[PDB]
RNA sequence: UGAGGUAGUAGGUUGUAUAGUAGUAAUUACACAUCAUACUAUACAACCUACUACCUCUCU
């Protein structure tokens, strides 16, 4: 049944005498390979018959000569290796997966995988089973192989548009006159838009032997506005007064 | 490509200045100088360079140096210097210890330099011990400081002072800057003349300063006075609100800040509010990242608030010009020194800018605001901008985002130079180290507050017309007033909406900054000539008719005046030279006065490579420019003369250089080679792609070689004798061996005409390993014409019938004219010996083509077994292959067996059943014996065992179970039934020889192809003989101290340079131990325009000229002498002085320079040193490499070497050309470098490497081996006989083959009326039979072979004449005229070839040694520059007998002092050859017998120059390589301080620098061992086998391999190694290789080469 | 040592790619960019060959 045809010609030459003789017309060695050409001969008393057949294997050239016999009786391989060395991978590694019991007719099962795929072939022997699983692997991998300071003028911008009419009310008041309450106008802000106020007056006195006071603006930076005087309550209020010039600055279009 | 713009390529009228080091140090061989130097490192080098010279001075009559040095005596660690001179010099140097008190026995005499501290030597010599007069150099290592100063004045105001100056010896002053000082500047000019009195030297400052001072283009100073910077609304608004937070936070309370006030304030003071919004994003970014950083409160607190503190500003600024509301938006808030600086760009409109800084925050918003003005104006669009800052970040901490900076630097130092930004804002960082493209402007912002700022910064600007142009503006006052709040003005924009001064101190800096430079260049010697003389000499640069080589016509070349210059500079810039060589044109002027005007002379000197070995000697002019064009002129023309300057007058180069001697020109060929050279794409000759066809030549002893009824032929026995049974493991049938030597019938050759000696082979049977010979019957055997029809079909019989070797296409033609010899089956006699059995003969004759009887059963029934009959007998049976006949031997009759044996399957009953039911045969004798038979073999080529492979390997034989189990189990065996057999005629034994004949006679043709190229060689050179002892016989031959150590030398030597750049500080002061010139130089810089103001925009006969270029030649002479000629030939000037200088005395010239600058130091030979006056003319066994055995008489190789050179590797035989073939790729280029060496004694090696490289080639032994048609002599195929081989006396059509008691006109009449008479396609050309394809590479490859061959029997001769014989001819040949009858014949004598001649080929001569005696007395300049290198040569045990060979390799191409040889160049290329042949011989003789891959590698790994560098420094050279470089000093000192950390043994990574130059020496003292001892090999390996032995052995049992293809072959398609990319330093550069998926690994090294070295051990030793 | 098939294993050739070692420069300031100048390696592959182990049809 799966013999080869120059064991089938074997077969039907050895019941009715007759041994065949195998010559080799032409070898060819070009470029990247080289061909085998036999001829197989039939006797020499009685209709002797001949042919001649190629391949680029001695026994593929041979095969071939046979079954060209029986019908007148009727390579890089590695640009998958190349392509893995390109996108940057250690080397492939297919392992042998399977194979059949029997000796003389075994068709082995070989998979390759990477980090990528994985892919498999089955083959008469085992070379032929790790070109077609490549093959395969060469096919699925090649079908489918300051700013800050703009920042936080941005979203105090966004605070402001939050804020309301105090920002213009600001703007239309002269910050000169202490007559109008700045700690308390600035808790009308934190009130009025979503946050709070925070006034820090560290004990120390200064060379000056003064008072300040620094204004936390209870958002998303950090934020102090600085302010002093010869009392607590003045510089926390010069403090308040300050926030009132970053808001009156910020506001301004 | 991207680059190419014009560099200044090279000076035109300066003639291209050395580099000042070497300036420096040769004013320092004749002047007691003060060399003032910055930078330790330099300072170091002249002295390392100046002791050393002067050191040789020394040792003479017995003198010693010193070196007081203040950093000695406190600790016993050895001092900067102590390194470089006990590992760089053979001086033996001696810094003493802290409270050092002489160990032992110390005589001070016996040392060289002696490292001191200052009161160490008015001890030492007031102790008087060290004489004054016997020290010949003094290096006070500081004297420019104060303290040092008071300490070293007791010396010379005790001992030099009073000392008379026949005995003050050279007082080098390692001074530092004299140009930084810092001493205002009016008492400057006392001091150092205090220092000049009483250090007793005069200052001889040529730095390089002050090299860019004197030969560069001066380029245009432009000091712009910007004007005052007025204030607005918004910027009061903006300095309202920074003075209200200043002064807050002077009173904010925590019982850096100010870094930003005190930055930002002076943004807004000289830019205005536009750059303080842009600096406000620089420090607002850094307040981003440090208000987060820090983990105190309260200084989070401040660092926020400051933080505030610029938002408040960026939305002032940002509030203003959007939103009130662009190049007048910019011009309109700039402050006005932005103003000039964009109409010094907008004016300078081509450009590289180089503006200076000195803050990091200035550099970046000086960039921002020329991206965006670039990105408006028209006229700047040319500017594309790119900033620098300093080193902020650290190595230790935050190494991600140092590491990003670092690629910044990198990425943007790589950009600005080739072209890509023209605009280089940077910072101090760009004063030194950093190296930029040439420049046309330097816009300095700042004043430059230092000199050394100003000067190594207006130092780059080198674009011819270049420009320098510094701003001046306001300086800072602080409007502070308190800690008030916003101001009315301030509230209102809110609620709303002394130039004088600084320029005139600045005219006074830069009039102090000029006074420095003219000092400086009053300290200068070799002063140059002022402008007007350039354009007198212009003017005066046409009365004289150019120099023509083709002077017929007038558009071939022509050396002007100008171009007089420019040329000398063009050639020797072309000159060969190194990466650390600068090579340049050295230059000595002069004047004397001549009947009137004083004239300038010249005397000029070419690098020491060029082959101009003497003085050009220059011609006098009223002008020294002038007289230095004329000189450049004479120069010019002599080289013309000379040859180096060919017809068209540009330097040759390789490409245009041609061979000289006729017979290396020729390259000639047969027409279809050429053809396919023109073609380009087919494969091209010489390569192993092309695939040529020749003939399988059947040999000339047996073509026309059949006997014909009468003729006298001999008879050959082929006999055949068994050396070695088989081994009992491969014998998995138990047969019995059978000796071939008692075998009865055996064969015999039988020829017309002799084949003589050969290789007595071996063949490998069945039966275990024969030996195959020939031997002669004594008496020649006549044939009668009956008993060659006999013989016919005798032969017929065993090569068809028994063999069945016959092919279809061929014939049997018994009348045949090639390959036609006989085969007789020969009988041994009773007696002894043989003879052709005649017998047998007439058996075979009768016995025909017998098909086998089918013996019905009547003889079966009546003739019993026989066992004569069947014990040795072939015994092919009957029922079953009856017309193709299949035999079998008899290993066995047993006995025990029978046809009622039982049979062993159970598919029958025993042997007597089952040929009935399967044939219809009766077994009648069923009492009979049975037949242990085994196959007759088929086989045939028994060349190569099957036991053994190829490199001695015994490969796996059967087990014991597939022996004695199914050896001896019936299944397994055939045994067949004698009556079912018949006796074939031929027997067992004689299918013993039978079959072993095919492979008899294809080894027999090819030792006969062999001897055939032995005897035609002996024919054409008498190299050889040609017919004659037996050949030999053919054979196949079968912790944690090293890394402190490492930190402590790569920290040390950096530290040199670490301590440079912690001295940019001030030098010297007196403690009392102009202003006409200032004021002056403020007139001249307000006066002369160099001054921009703060509104000014910025911006004769030819008789006349023979009477004022020759006034020492009156009215008289000149008038004869000019005639009606237009214009003089130069030869006019030349003959006029020579007329006066026959006319008068003797003339005394006076050698200038101020002195010694370009003199006493390189090519001095008549002077009076005191006065400086010349007086000169202007008018002229155990493996010997070298064993040669005794040619003459010799018989050539033997026919096994020369087949085993014919045989390549695809026949997959036993031997094997590949071991001759890389010993004879070798040997060819070292002897053709040899040649190229003794006859080429001028040529640059680079066009040696070219001839040697067109003789080597595969093109030229293709060529030529295809000239006398070598691959019709070679096997390159396996050898099937059944296949591709032709039996004797039969025939082939050789053309019938491919085109399709007739078949018998083929012959005789013709082919194509034969024809016509009746996978890949289908055709194939080519005949299998008696042609074979071979590549040309293969016939290259054979031809190196076969002068491997040649070179193994008969010698370094024998191989020359092997090569003169084959073509190339690298010998010289002596033609006698038939002298002699060719009976003596030495070898290389040829034929009496036309008329009667020999042609003799000659051997090679001892050369020239390379002693130049264009100096009076170079024997006692060779003993005095080579003093003390016979420790050296101790050092590697050969005493050079020519010592110029020594100097020679030991000169660097840089070392100018030399006058006397060449560089070492010529000899690098002889020394390369010579050692890579003696490596690659050496593993060749290796007894382990490496293969071609072996020995590549194990000679990759011991010829390497990392490797050879490593060698040179272990076995001591690098102390004797005499160089002047600086850079090379350099890498020599790091590489020995790691060499004697690891004992002399083998971020980014960085590997210390391997010096090439010290590999190229080893190379070079091994070609001059070569040269120096006549030409030998035993000389250069008995040193270089001392050497490299332990290498040798060490390498041998395992393998080093390089690291780059150890990384790229352990991860094999894994690891690498990407393109190179250049740092920000401009001289080193980075290689990554990333190991995938594992890691990328990154090195670093001034070229690609060690980067990629560098790289690969980083990722080896990362990996492990 | 019938013929075929499969597995190792040991030789070699050729292709393709990545290289190396030596030499060599001129473009280029000088280098990188080299290199139908010489030799070779590794990885993958094609082929030829040798042996062994298992088999199947023979053959006995
Ligand atoms: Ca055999
Ligand atoms: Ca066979
Ligand atoms: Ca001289
Ligand atoms: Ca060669
Ligand atoms: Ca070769
Ligand atoms: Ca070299
Ligand atoms: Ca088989
Ligand atoms: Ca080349
Ligand atoms: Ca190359
Ligand atoms: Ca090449």
């Amino acid at each position: 049944a799966m013999k080869t045809p120059v064991s089938i010609l074997q077969e039907l030459l050895s019941r009715r005498g007759i041994t065949p003789g195998y010559e080799l017309v032409q070898i060819e060695g070009a470029i990247h390979e080289p061909t085998f050409r036999f001829r197989v001969s039939f006797k020499d008393k009685d209709t002797p018959f001949t042919a001649m057949g190629a391949g680029r294997s001695k026994k593929e050239a041979k095969h071939a000569a046979a079954r060209a016999l029986i019908d007148k009786l009727i390579n890089p391989i590695g640009w998958l290796q190349e392509m893995c060395m390109q996108r940057r991978w250690p080397p492939p590694s297919y392992e042998t997966e399977t194979e059949v019991g029997l000796p003389h007719e075994r068709l082995f099962t070989i998979a390759c995988s990477i980090l990528n795929y994985r892919e498999m072939g089955k083959g008469k022997s085992k070379k032929i089973a790790k070109r077609l699983a490549a093959h395969r692997m060469w096919m699925r991998l090649q079908e489918t192989p300051t700013q800050h300071s703009n920042k936080v003028s941005q979203f105090h911008k966004t605070l402001k548009n939050a804020t309301g009419k105090k920002l213009l009310k600001l703007q239309k008041t002269c910050l000169k006159n202490n007559k109008i309450d700045y700690i308390k106008l600035l808790g009308e802000i934190a009130t009025e838009n979503q946050f709070e106020v925070t006034y820090v007056d560290i004990e120390e006195k200064t060379f000056s032997g003064q008072f300040q006071c620094l204004v936390q603006l209870s958002t998303l930076p950090v934020g102090v506005c600085h302010g002093s005087g010869p009392t607590a309550a003045d510089a926390q209020r010069h403090a308040a007064q300050n926030a009132l010039e970053y808001l009156k600055i910020m506001t301004k279009k | 490509m991207a680059f190419h713009w014009c560099d200044n390529n090279l000076h035109t009228t300066v003639f291209t200045p050395r580099d000042f080091q070497v300036e420096l140090l040769a004013t320092a061989y004749e002047r007691n100088t003060i060399i003032c130097l910055g930078h330790r490192s330099s300072k170091e080098f002249i002295a390392l360079k100046l002791l050393q010279e002067l050191s040789r001075r020394a040792r003479r009559h017995g003198r010693v140096s010193v070196y007081l040095s203040c950093e000695v005596g406190t600790s016993t660690e050895p001092c900067s210097i102590y390194t470089m001179l006990t590992h760089l010099t053979d001086l033996r140097v001696w810094q003493e210890q802290p409270d050092m008190q002489i160990p032992f026995d110390h005589c001070w005499t016996d040392y060289h330099v002696s490292i001191l501290r200052p009161e160490g030597f008015l001890y030492l010599l007031e102790t008087r011990e060290l004489l004054l007069s016997r020290v010949e150099l003094i290096v006070l290592e500081d004297c420019h400081d104060s303290a040092v100063y008071q300490r070293i004045r007791p010396l010379f105001e005790n001992h030099i002072m009073p000392a008379p100056p026949a005995d003050r010896p050279r007082i080098l002053g390692l001074a530092g800057p004299l140009h930084s000082a810092g001493c205002e500047l009016q008492q400057l000019s006392a001091m150092l003349a205090t220092l000049e009195q009483s250090v007793l030297c005069q200052i001889e400052s040529a730095s390089d300063i002050v090299t860019v001072l004197r030969y560069c283009s001066r380029p245009h100073e432009y000091i712009v006075q910007c004007a005052p910077f007025e204030m607005d609304e918004l910027s009061l608004v903006l300095a309202d609100v920074l003075n209200t937070h200043k002064s807050f936070l002077l009173d904010h309370r925590y019982d850096d800040p100010l870094n930003v006030i005190n930055s930002l304030l002076v943004v807004l003071h000289e830019m205005g509010p536009w750059c303080t919004q842009r600096a406000a994003h620089h420090f607002y970014q850094c307040n981003e990242k440090l208000k987060v950083k820090t983990p105190h409160e309260r200084h989070y607190l401040l660092y926020c608030l400051v933080s505030t503190a610029l938002i408040q500003l960026y939305s002032l600024c940002e509030h203003a010009f959007h939103r009130h509301l662009s190049r007048q938006t910019i011009e309109r808030y700039s402050s006005p020194k932005v103003r000039r600086l964009l109409q010094t760009l907008r004016c300078f409109k081509t450009l590289c800018a180089l503006i200076y800084c000195n803050q990091n925050h200035t550099a970046r918003v000086l960039f921002e605001l020329l991206a965006e003005i670039s990105r408006r104006d028209p006229d700047l669009k040319f500017l594309r901008c790119q900033y620098t800052t300093d080193r902020v970040a650290d190595p230790t901490t935050e190494p991600k985002e140092a590491e990003l900076e670092h690629r910044r630097q990198e990425e943007v130092l790589k950009r600005f130079r080739m072209h890509d930004c023209n605009v280089l804002i940077g910072t101090s960082v760009l004063e030194e180290g950093i190296d930029v493209p040439k420049c046309n402007l330097v816009v300095r912002w700042d004043p430059p507050t230092t000199y050394r700022s100003y000067v190594q910064c207006k130092g780059r600007a080198r674009a011819a017309p270049a420009y320098h142009v510094i701003l001046v503006a306001p300086s800072y006052k602080s409007p502070t007033v308190g800690s008030v709040q916003l101001t009315d003005r301030s509230h209102r924009y809110i609620c709303a909406t002394s130039l004088a001064s600084t320029t005139k101190d600045l005219v006074h800096q830069m009039a102090q900054y000029r006074e420095i430079e003219q000092m400086l260049l009053s300290k200068c010697a070799n002063t140059e000539p002022p402008e007007q003389e350039q354009c007198e000499a212009e003017r005066f640069s046409a009365c004289l008719a150019a120099y023509r080589p083709k002077p017929h016509l007038l558009t071939g070349a022509s050396v002007d005046l100008g171009s007089a210059i420019a040329l000398v500079n063009k050639y020797c810039a072309r000159l060969p030279s190194d990466t650390f060589t600068k090579l340049t044109a050295l230059w000595r002027c002069t004047r004397n006065e001549r009947a009137g005007v004083t004239l300038f002379q010249y005397t000029l000197r070419l690098p020491i490579n060029s082959p101009l070995k003497h003085d050009i000697v220059g011609l006098p002019m009223p002008t020294q420019t002038l007289a230095r064009r004329l000189a450049a002129l004479q120069a010019c023309v002599e080289l013309h003369r000379i040859g180096e300057l060919d017809d068209q007058l540009q330097p040759i180069g390789k490409e245009g250089f041609r061979a000289l001697e006729p017979d290396w020109e020729c390259f000639e060929l047969e027409p279809e080679d050429e053809q396919i050279v023109q073609l380009s794409d087919e494969p091209r000759p010489g390569t192993t792609k092309r695939r040529q066809y020749y003939y399988k030549r059947i040999a000339s002893e047996f073509c026309d070689c059949r006997p014909v009824a009468g003729a006298p032929c001999y008879l050959y026995f082929i006999q055949l004798t068994l050396q070695c049974p088989i081994p009992e493991e491969q014998n998995t049938r138990g047969r019995k061996i059978y000796p071939p030597e008692d075998a009865q019938q055996g064969f015999g050759i039988l020829t017309t005409k002799r084949i003589p000696k050969l290789s007595a082979f071996s063949i490998f049977t069945r039966s275990g390993e024969v030996k195959v010979s020939l031997e002669l019957a004594k008496e020649r055997v006549i044939l009668t014409s009956e008993q060659i029809v006999c013989i016919n079909g005798f032969l017929n019989y065993t090569f068809t019938n028994v063999l069945r070797l016959q092919k279809f296409l061929m014939l049997f033609d018994p009348d045949s004219t090639e390959n036609c010899v006989f085969i007789v089956p020969t009988v041994k006699a009773p007696a002894g010996g043989k003879h052709i059995d005649w017998q047998f003969l007439e058996l075979i004759q009768a016995n025909g083509n017998t098909m086998p009887r089918a013996v019905p059963d009547e003889e079966r029934q009546a003739q019993p077994f026989d066992p004569q009959r069947f014990q040795d007998a072939v015994v092919m049976p009957w029922y079953r292959n009856q017309d193709q006949p299949q035999y079998f031997y008899v290993a066995e009759i047993c006995p025990h067996l029978s046809p009622l044996s039982c049979f062993p399957g159970d598919n029958y009953r025993t042997f007597k059943h089952y040929y009935l039911v399967k044939y219809g045969l009766t077994i009648q004798n069923t009492s009979q014996p049975l037949l242990d038979v085994d196959h007759t073999s088929a086989r045939l080529n028994f060349l190569t065992p099957r036991y053994v492979n190829r490199k001695g390997v015994a490969l796996p034989t059967s087990s014991e179970e597939t022996k004695r189990a199914k050896r001896e189990n019936l299944e397994q065996k055939q045994i067949l039934v004698p009556e079912l057999c018949t006796v074939h005629p031929f027997p067992a034994s004689l299918w013993r020889t039978a079959v072993c004949l095919p492979c008899i006679l294809y080894r027999i043709n090819g030792l006969l192809l062999a001897d055939d190229i032995r005897k035609q060689v002996s024919a054409d050179l008498g190299l050889g003989r040609q017919q004659i002892f037996e050949w030999p016989m053919l054979d196949f031959g079968w912790e944690k101290r090293q890394k402190q150590l490492s930190i402590i030398q790569a920290t040390n030597a950096n530290e040199r340079q670490y301590q440079q750049t912690k001295n940019l500080l001030i030098g010297f002061n007196f403690k009392h131990e102009y202003e006409e010139s200032i004021a002056k130089l403020k007139t001249e810089i307000e006066s002369g325009g160099m001054l921009v103001p703060h509104d000014q925009q910025l911006v004769v006969s030819m008789m006349e000229l023979l009477k004022q270029l020759l006034p020492y030649v009156n009215e008289d002479v000149l008038a004869k002498k000019l005639g009606d000629r237009r214009e003089l030939l130069l030869s006019d000037l030349v003959e006029l002085n020579a007329d006066w200088v026959a006319r008068h005395e003797q003339e005394t010239y006076n050698v200038m320079g101020c002195g010694d600058s370009f003199d006493n130091y390189n090519d001095h030979h008549r002077l009076n040193l005191d006065e400086k006056q010349l007086k000169l003319q202007y008018e002229r066994a155990g493996f010997s490499f070298d064993r040669q055995p005794d040619l003459v008489g010799h018989p050539g190789p033997s026919p096994s070497i020369i087949l085993q050179a014919l045989t390549m590797s695809n026949a997959n035989d036993g031997i094997n050309l590949e071991r001759l073939e890389t010993i004879g790729d070798s040997f060819l280029k070292y002897a053709i470098t040899t040649y190229l060496y003794i006859t080429y004694e001028n040529v640059h090696e680079g066009k040696l490497s070219h001839l040697r490289s067109k003789q080597v080639a595969n093109l030229n032994l293709y060529r030529l081996g295809r000239r006398k048609r070598l691959g019709e002599y070679m096997i390159a195929t396996k050898f099937e006989p059944h296949d591709n081989w032709l039996p004797p006396c039969y025939y082939v059509p050789k053309e019938l083959e491919k085109a399709l008691a007739d078949l018998l006109d083929i012959k005789n009449l013709s082919s194509v009326q034969i024809c016509e008479m009746v996978d890949f396609s289908c055709f194939i050309p080519y005949n299998l039979v008696s042609q074979h394809s071979i590549p040309d590479k293969s016939i290259a490859d054979c031809v190196e072979a076969l002068i491997g061959a040649y070179l193994i029997e008969c010698g370094p001769r024998g191989a020359l004449l092997f090569m003169a014989w084959l073509g190339v001819r690298v010998l010289p040949i002596t033609r006698q005229l038939d002298g002699g009858n060719q009976e003596q014949r030495i070898p290389g004598s040829t034929k009496p070839n036309a008329e009667n001649v020999v042609t003799v080929y000659g051997a090679w001569p001892t050369p020239r040694s390379p002693l130049l005696h264009f100096a009076p007395n170079a024997t006692e300049e060779l003993d005095q520059l080579l003093s003390g290198f016979e420790e050296f040569e101790e050092s590697l045990g050969y005493k050079f007998r020519d010592r110029s060979y020594l100097l020679q390799a030991m000169t660097h191409a840089s070392y100018t002092p030399n006058r006397l040889t060449d560089c070492y160049q010529r000899l690098e290329f002889l020394g390369d050859a010579v050692l890579d042949y003696l490596i690659t011989r050496h593993l060749y003789e290796d007894p382990r017998q490496h293969s071609p891959g072996a020995l590549t590698d194990l000679r990759s790994a011991l010829v390497n120059n990392t490797i050879f560098a490593s060698l040179a420094v272990r076995h001591g050279f690098h102390k004797f390589f005499r160089h002047l470089s600086p850079g090379l000093n350099d890498v020599i000192d790091r590489f020995v301080r790691i060499q004697q950390e690891n004992g002399h043994c083998i971020d980014d990574a960085e590997d210390v620098e391997v010096p090439k130059a010290l590999g190229d020496v080893f190379e070079s003292i091994a070609g001059a061992i070569f040269l120096d001892s006549n030409m030998s090999l035993d000389v250069v390996w008995h040193v270089y086998s001392n050497m490299m032995s332990p290498e040798i052995e060490q390498f041998s049992n395992s393998v080093p391999k390089s690291p780059i293809r150890e990384l790229l072959e352990l991860e094999p398609e894994t690891a690498k190694f990407g393109k190179p990319e250049k740092l920000a330093d401009g001289r080193r550069v980075r290689v990554t290789v990333d190991v995938f998926c594992k890691g990328t690994f990154r090195g670093i090294g001034r070229n690609y080469r060690i980067a990629k070295c560098t790289a690969a051990k980083c990722a080896l030793r990362q990996l492990k």
